[PDB]
């Protein structure tokens, strides 16, 4: 329990802060705003269809490519002011810098097109707590904790400017 | 260019300078800490009698509700547009200081830190780096600081301790 473990990030206009993670068994990298404000884990799904303009120019997870995925299926949705936020939990390995970590995660299988469009990555990781977890999903925090690796149960921002 | 960097587990300093200053969460469940003022220049315009902070690292800008906001702007003169303020590019490296207190502590803001200065011509028009956003409740009513802030200062959010953590970022 002695690991500090970093992400760098990519500023885009000072607007959008994000870094990768992988998902799966081989990973499947995906660019993540790492957000405080949420407490879910979401990525695009590959059963996003095309006429979704969000899902047309980003990353999609692929299930069928992995070998530690765990289906659930539990339909879930977020309620965004531009228009609704759904897909389905699934469960594989999250890597983040230098940590593997069990996740239960959402994959998208519609969303608005604004702003979904302009985002310059292809996911979010929550952050926030357990009560604000749509489905009361185990926020990846929380599971990273639950393995006792880390130093201390803080995690840290630097976002420069451009 | 680094542009940006978050830690698990600890925090860089290579990153920050000084020592943390902390808050306590208001309620253990949410990101959120209380704020005893904001001030345009020296003089305390708003939330005089103490509100809401989100630390919200998902957030682009610092926003507060459209009330809030709406008298933000009418002290700083700039213009509301369809979903942004503006003022006149010259007028941006004049406009006032703004401070958060929260803690002990007053975050002050420059201008260099809230104007998106893409010119200094009087016939063009530049953006704030603070929106009008209404969060509703559970969360909200609230004000959210995001980037704009992190930018200025490193923060802290820990998780042992309930809560979070603000540094001078060192850039
Ligand atoms: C391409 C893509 C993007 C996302 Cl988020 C995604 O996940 C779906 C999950 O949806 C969402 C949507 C909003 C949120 C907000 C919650 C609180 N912080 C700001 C977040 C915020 O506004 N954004 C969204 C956002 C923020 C900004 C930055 N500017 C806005 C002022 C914040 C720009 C674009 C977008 Cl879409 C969350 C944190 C990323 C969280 N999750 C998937 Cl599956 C695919
Ligand atoms: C999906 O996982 C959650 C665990 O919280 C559970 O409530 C739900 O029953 C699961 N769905 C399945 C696999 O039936």
């Amino acid at each position: 329990g002695n690991t500090t473990s970093s992400v760098i990030l990519t500023n885009y206009m000072d607007t959008q802060y994000y870094g990768e993670i992988g998902i799966g068994t081989p990973p499947q990298t995906f660019k993540v705003v790492f957000d405080t404000g949420s407490s879910n884990v979401w990525v695009p799904s590959s059963k996003c269809s095309r006429l979704y303009t969000a899902c047309v120019y980003h990353k999609l997870f692929d299930a069928s490519d992995s070998s530690s995925y765990k289906h659930n299926g539990t339909e879930l949705t977020l309620r965004y002011s531009t228009g609704t936020v759904s897909g389905f939990l699934s469960q594989d390995i999250i890597t983040v810098g230098g940590i593997t970590v069990t996740q239960m995660f959402g994959e998208v299988t519609e969303m608005p097109a604004l702003p979904f469009m302009l985002a310059e990555f292809d996911g979010v990781v929550g952050m926030g707590f357990i009560e604000q977890a749509i489905g009361r999903v185990t926020p990846i925090f929380d599971n990273i904790i639950s393995q006792g690796v880390l130093k201390e149960d803080v995690f840290s921002f630097y976002y420069n400017r451009d | 260019s680094l542009g940006g960097q978050i830690v698990l587990g600890g925090s860089d300093p290579q990153h920050y300078e000084g020592n943390f200053h902390y808050i306590n969460l208001i309620k253990t469940g949410v990101w959120q800490i209380q704020m005893k003022g904001v001030s345009v220049g020296s003089s305390t315009l708003l939330c005089e009698d103490g509100c809401l902070a989100l630390v919200d690292t998902g957030a682009s800008y610092i926003s507060g509700s459209t009330s809030s906001i709406e008298k933000l702007m009418e002290a700083l003169g700039a213009k509301k547009r369809l979903f942004d303020y503006v003022v006149k590019c010259n007028e941006g490296p004049t406009l006032p200081d703004i401070s958060f207190h929260l803690g002990g502590k007053e975050y002050t803001l420059t201008s260099a830190d809230y104007v998106f200065q893409e010119s200094y011509s009087s016939k063009k028009l530049c953006t704030l780096a603070i929106h009008a956003m209404d969060i509703p409740p559970p969360t909200g009513p609230t004000w959210a600081l995001g980037a704009t802030f992190i930018r200025k200062f490193y923060t802290e959010f820990d998780r042992r301790n309930n809560r979070i953590g603000f540094a001078l970022a060192r850039h």
